[PDB]
């Protein structure tokens, strides 16, 4: 029924692109509409008041749904204001089951909030990654009430699975032929008019699917399961839609998931991105309440433990630590427990140090499927031990079905074993099904199809057996107990796609690095101020706000620069808010921290320089713009010296009128028309640039990737190299402490470059660099601008900085495994070094790098068009530096990169003599190993004055130091503090004490294993319950013994247990093959055998009603096999 | 054997923090071809099952 | 004269041309064309084959 | 997974066999039992009561 | 040479030829096993292994 | 324990004198039979001596 007497709908248009809440939407004036109208430009929202009156002849039809098929997404609200269910307009999710109280002609009313955008944004249909069309209109197709025959629905699922079985089973085995015969018998037994023929057809299909496939009991057969199915809904935060649309997608997907889990007692759901949980908690309290109720009920498992599903290549180490810290703290404060699995199924590449951070965050398991997209080298493993640079290991599993949005097809279950690459060590696998990339979760079709698949595997055992009542934790616990035999993978998991993601949207990456550095600086300064002065409150509110915004902008589609324009407008607003809050915090801290107001006519005796770096520093500062001084010191504040002697840094023109020689005390740079034709190191008397080549050379390539414009740069792009010649050099600055020449290069019409090459005065025992800054007016189309430095250093391996250490990569394209790495990600420096000498290219805003046989190449700018039509148009400020260093790669490059990314800022002070002379708060002794970087000093998360009340708080003041060695050798250090120390302990990333370390006079010593990230805390001065069981945990058994496990369970509930109420193995290590009043206790027994190996085995069980629903506590059997 | 509000789960696994040694994926065809030498009458007649077949003669 | 190989038992179904109507088949093993009957090796191999099918049912 | 498990069982048999010793043979048979079944060396393997598809006749 | 068996290209190098010394060194420290008559060497994740003697027969 | 004598079973596929195959890494076995004693004790050089029994003969 669809007419106006039965389904009457009014509409209200939201004012602009605003998204009003339910409170202020139902108070407006709705106007009558009907099916067939067209609604709104793209991204607008429309509210529908739908009044339904089920007619007299539909009141007893056994299934009533409201079919709503506006071709976009929507959300169903009850009259009260509770979200009920999502809807999607392609036909995927169009039905809302009437809640059994509409079965009387009382004309109940609901609301439907429709968002004028499809599941994948608003591209002009067909591509879904083309830039969104601002003038899309959506047609309301069908808005009717449908009485559906459940038997026809079940038969449809049955015959669908049967057809897939007849096609995908091997043609030479009897299973496919039997499936075909059953299909034929179904077809011949079905007649159009009759409805009993449907029941007869279902009975016929039962001979191949099993007796009762249409019930959850199919999962309680007690046979060995091989494929674990878990529901999943991957909502990208800002991929092809603004962030507000993501806020809406989260609720409109999790509401559908909660409704489904009400209907299907075996469905289990996982969703990551604690940030989305926070959005749901803030904006839709009822939806969050029902989600939390599901979480406590043992379904709807939150895993991932990170703030967002962040990219792991670009963000610095502290960003990754913050991701884990905030995610785990949110999960622990809101839900009871803390995640043990790192969920990251959509990230472009994984840094080599990720397993160490995971192990330090309490997460020993890792899941991902992105590496299946490699288009050059097939990744060779499915389940393996991923080993970090330091040796910490996690268990990584990559679902053999190569999607996180598996359609739960028969083919997907088949491929979960046919494509398993690690069958030698283990045969179990995870099938992650749903509709990801902004979509809603699993649909009822997928759940029914999985039921049919398990029925098939139980009756004709050729499909791998699929199981649905378990969790990801169970599967990984089963894996963990045989992980000593798994294959290991050392180092980074390089993703061989989306290599242009390191360069696209340069503004976002520059902002991310600036925000990271500023946050580190501010945290250190605020820690010093809060410890020094008791009246200054540590600004935890503001720090939390800025960190949350930064981490959100580190999402695996925002930072990688692969989103639409509106997303980047919102991210720009986020970064502007972050920097304004940082300015406020810094002003407060400077007010407290002595006094550091501003810069005036300088005096070089009332001004200090902020250090914020944990080692003695000595550089040139630019006070009194004509003159300059030397800032040297060890603490957070450095004094100045105001040198004046014979002139360093000469610049002289050759008679060529265009060539310059910038001579330092350590370097000599011969600059031709824009390029460094020669670079002579006066310490190691050798030329850095090979004869005949030219360093700092702008080159341009044609990008034009295959499909993903913003993501990919393909290998063939290396063929279209073209040098930009148009330089003509002239003097720009000639002060006796700094010289610099400036050049203009014409990329093309309407696109040009202005480059400044500068040399600073050398200082005693400090390597000097050649600094380059470019103003690029960039308006090219599908071009790729890079800069080249041939460095005359022969080595097969180049060193790059990653999060918390050094990765090492080939430079020769020997095999496909090395040709796939033609462009890599380096954070702050890339080093090419032979035995006694190296050259480091160190930057401040660029991540793309490529070393190919003596030619370093820094990726500067890309101009894609697909998701964003004006991606990098405009003016860009780029900085890099060439640093030729004696000796192999050592602490010099690390310290220089940190100094390059953190320029000193000057600050006046009323008394800049006590401030300088005071010993630093925290430092490392000079005799300690220089490889140690004391990356962050931060106040503890729970200090009774920083707590915020989220979690239980500790008593005193505490300071957290994160120090890591950056070079990869055993590092000994002594940390000196002037704070009055009460105790020191080693902590993990979540700040949980591990062991006490000894300290003497605020001089505790640290030993760091290679690439370790040790952290130190400085403390300054139907219900059912378990009763008992026969065989305890950890009892020892014969290798192939036959035994029985007997639990006893008490009711402790108001309701009563139904008749059956058995235990039905929703767990891990399979060991099968041999009513109750609210007062008393019932014993339950299972028959088990010990497996064929000496190990520990753990099986999880659960009480379940004899109709499918599981309840009560969780049970397990814990045994050890002696052999 | 089950939750009692004093124990949240089973005793935690002994998954080592550091990987002890690297282990590689076994090459399938080499291992497959190795098996036949355990009973074939080739050059290993005196070092495989064929040597153990006859107790005495 | 099937040698009662594992391959013969596998081919007794992989090469069955009438699986639509029936899936059972006869495996005739021995040493024909003037030879003697089955040897003990073949009988033991068939025992192992059934053990395999009972434990890992492929 | 069946072929890979068979390969793993074969490897475990090879590594458990030493030339001089004769108990290693019994240990190897016990290892193989995890893939062939408990008592493959007896006619009782044919009395498992499962559906047979190939009938072997000498 | 690699010491990790990451890919088949590295698993194929489970035993390599070194003339007079094999060195495993981190940033500030290393250990060298140096010999005078042996060429076979294998470094596999913190465990250097010097091949001493083989007894073939063919 | 460093300087540890280990023994493997070689048995390559075809080329006995040439090949050692990857699967040989699985049959690792340590030789334990040492029992150490002094061999040389000069003020410029010390050395201990040990006997390890690989097998009979
Ligand atoms: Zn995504």
């Amino acid at each position: 029924v669809s007419g106006e007497p039965h389904v009457q709908l009014w509409v209200w248009h939201a004012p602009g692109q605003t998204r009003p809440s339910f409170e202020e939407a139902v108070s407006n004036q709705f106007v009558k509409t009907n099916v067939g109208e067209w609604f709104g430009p793209s991204w607008t929202t429309h509210w529908f008041r739908v009044v339904l009156t089920v007619p007299e002849h539909l009141q007893n039809k056994r299934l009533l749904e409201f079919h709503w098929d506006s071709n976009s997404e929507g959300l169903v609200w009850s009259e009260d204001g509770k979200p009920l269910q999502g809807l999607t307009g392609g036909g995927e999710r169009v039905e809302w089951i009437l809640p059994d109280s509409f079965r009387d002609g009382k004309e109940h009313t609901i609301y439907i909030e429709m968002a004028c955008n499809r599941m994948f944004g608003n591209a002009p249909g067909g591509d879904s990654i083309q830039p969104p069309d601002p003038n899309k209109y959506f047609r309301l197709d069908k808005a009717e009430i449908v009485a559906i025959d459940p038997d026809a629905r079940q038969l449809w699922i049955d015959i669908w699975i049967l057809q897939d079985a007849a096609r995908e089973f091997p043609g030479d085995s009897w299973e496919s032929h039997k499936a075909l015969q059953v299909c034929n018998e179904i077809i011949e037994a079905f007649e159009l008019g009759n409805r009993e023929s449907l029941k007869k057809c279902r009975k016929i299909a039962e001979q191949y699917l099993g007796p009762n496939v249409d019930s959850p009991n199919v999962y309680n057969s007690g046979k060995e399961p091989l494929v674990y199915a878990i529901g999943h809904c991957h909502i990208d935060s800002c991929w092809l839609w603004p962030f507000a649309e993501t806020k809406r997608k989260v609720v409109r997907s999790w509401s559908s998931q909660c409704d489904l889990m009400d209907r299907y007692p075996e469905l289990n759901f996982v969703c990551s991105q604690a940030q989305q949980y926070k959005w749901l908690k803030q904006l839709y309290p009822y939806a969050f309440e029902r989600v939390k109720k599901k979480v406590a009920e043992g379904r709807f498992h939150p895993i991932g433990g990170s703030w967002v599903e962040h990219d792991t290549n670009m963000p610095s180490g502290e960003s990754l630590v913050r991701q884990f810290l905030y995610g785990q703290r949110f999960y622990e404060s809101n839900f009871g427990k803390r995640c043990k699995t790192f969920w990251l199924p959509d990230t472009f590449g994984y840094s080599a140090q990720l397993p160490q951070l995971c192990r330090l965050a309490g997460m020993t398991r890792f899941l991902t499927q992105k590496l299946s997209w490699n288009n050059i080298n097939r990744f060779p493993h499915t389940t393996f031990n991923w080993v970090a640079l330091d040796g910490s290991q996690v268990i990584c599993h990559m679902p053999p079905s190569e999607t996180y949005t598996a359609e739960a097809h028969f083919g997907d279950v088949k491929r979960s074993m046919s494509q398993h690459k690690s069958l030698d060590q283990d045969n179990t696998s995870l099938l992650v099904f749903g509709k990801g990339d902004g979509g809603g979760g699993p649909t009822w079709v997928q759940i029914e199809k999985l039921r049919r698949c398990r029925g098939i595997s139980d009756t004709v055992g050729l499909l791998p057996r699929v199981h649905m009542g378990s969790s990801v934790d169970d599967f990984f616990d089963r894996l963990e107990r045989k992980a000593d035999t798994f294959v290991t993978w050392y180092g980074e998991l390089y993703f061989e796609l989306h290599r242009g993601t390191y360069t696209t949207q340069a503004k976002n990456k520059k902002n991310n690095r600036r925000a990271e550095a500023k946050l580190r600086d501010l945290e250190l300064l605020a820690t010093i101020a809060s410890v020094q002065d008791k009246s200054y409150k540590y600004p935890k509110e503001e720090f939390d706000a800025m960190w949350e915004n930064v981490l959100l902008c580190q999402f695996h589609d925002c930072l990688p620069g692969s989103s639409i324009e509106m997303a980047y407008r919102e991210s720009d607003q986020m970064y502007a808010d972050v920097f304004s809050t940082a300015e406020k915090i810094m002003k407060g801290v400077s007010q407290v921290l002595g006094l550091e107001p501003a810069l005036n006519h300088m005096s070089t005796t009332n001004t200090v320089a902020l250090n914020t770096l944990p080692w003695p520093r000595r550089e040139l500062v630019k006070i009194s713009e004509k003159e300059a001084a030397v800032a040297h010191g060890t603490g957070p504040f450095l004094k100045l010296q105001k040198l004046e002697t014979t002139k360093p840094l000469v610049t002289l023109r050759q008679v060529t009128k265009g060539a310059f020689v910038l001579e330092n005390s350590q370097l000599r740079v011969h600059v031709e028309k824009g390029v460094i034709t020669s670079l002579y190191d006066k310490q190691a008397n050798r030329e850095v640039i090979p004869k005949g080549q030219k360093a700092n050379q702008y080159v341009i390539f044609d990008d034009k990737p295959l499909y993903w414009q913003a993501w990919d740069v393909e290998v063939y792009h290396l063929d279209t190299r073209k040098e930009l010649p148009s330089g003509e050099t002239e003097v720009h600055e000639n002060t006796p402490h700094r010289v610099s020449v400036v050049t203009r290069t014409k990329v093309s019409d309407k696109s040009h470059i202005q480059t400044i090459i500068a040399l600073n005065g050398a200082v005693e025992g400090e390597q000097s660099w050649v600094e380059v800054q470019s103003k690029v007016d960039w308006h090219e189309t599908m071009k790729f601008l890079k800069v080249e430095f041939p460095v005359d250093v022969r080595n097969t391996e180049a060193s790059y900085e990653t999060a918390f250490g050094i990765v090492r990569r080939p430079t020769h394209y020997n095999t496909s495994w090395d040709m796939a790495k033609f462009e890599v990600c380096a954070h702050r420096w890339a080093d090419l070094s032979e035995y006694g000498y190296g050259v480091s290219i160190l930057n401040d805003s660029k991540y793309g790098f490529a070393t190919a046989g003596q030619t370093m190449r820094l990726s500067l700018l890309r101009s894609p068009k697909a998701p964003d039509a004006h991606a990098d148009m405009g003016t860009h400020h780029i900085r890099w530096a060439i640093l030729p260093h004696q000796g192999s790669l050592s602490h010099v490059t690390i310290r220089k990169a940190f100094e390059f990314n953190n320029p000193t800022k000057l600050y006046s002070s009323p008394d800049a003599a006590a401030l300088v002379a005071a010993p630093p708060p925290v430092w490392l002794t000079p005799d300690s190993s220089p490889a140690i970087v004391l990356d962050t000093v931060k106040r503890g998360e729970d200090d009774e004055d920083v707590s915020r009340g989220e979690l239980p708080a500790r008593k005193g003041q505490s300071v957290i130091l994160r120090m890591y060695d950056s070079l990869g050798g055993l590092a000994r250090g002594t940390v000196v503090t002037t704070w009055p120390l009460k105790k020191v302990c080693k902590v993990n990333l979540l700040e949980d004490d591990l062991e006490v370390v000894p300290w003497e006079n605020g001089r505790f010593t640290v030993e760091l294993r290679p690439f370790e990230v040790a952290s130190y805390r400085l403390v300054l001065a139907l219900e059912a319950t378990f009763v008992r069981d026969t065989v305890q945990d950890g009892t020892v058994l014969a290798p192939n013994h036959l035994f029985e496990q007997t639990w006893v369970l008490r009711n402790t509930g108001k309701v009563a247990w139904p008749a059956g109420c058995s235990v039905k193995f929703v767990g891990g290590d399979y060991m099968g093959r041999v009513a109750v009043q609210p007062g008393e206790e019932a014993p339950f027994t299972v028959l088990l055998r010990t497996p064929y190996r000496a190990c520990r085995v753990i099986s999880h069980w659960r009480l379940t009603t004899p109709k499918g629903t599981k309840f009560g506590h969780r049970l397990w059997c814990d045994v050890v096999v002696e052999k | 054997g089950g939750e009692t509000f004093d124990v949240k789960g089973p005793r935690p696994n002994d998954y080592p923090l550091r990987a002890p040694k690297p282990v590689g994926q076994l090459i399938s065809h080499i291992y497959k071809d190795r098996i036949a030498q355990f009973y074939n009458g080739g050059q290993y007649e005196h070092q495989n099952l064929r040597a153990m077949m006859k107790e005495d003669s």
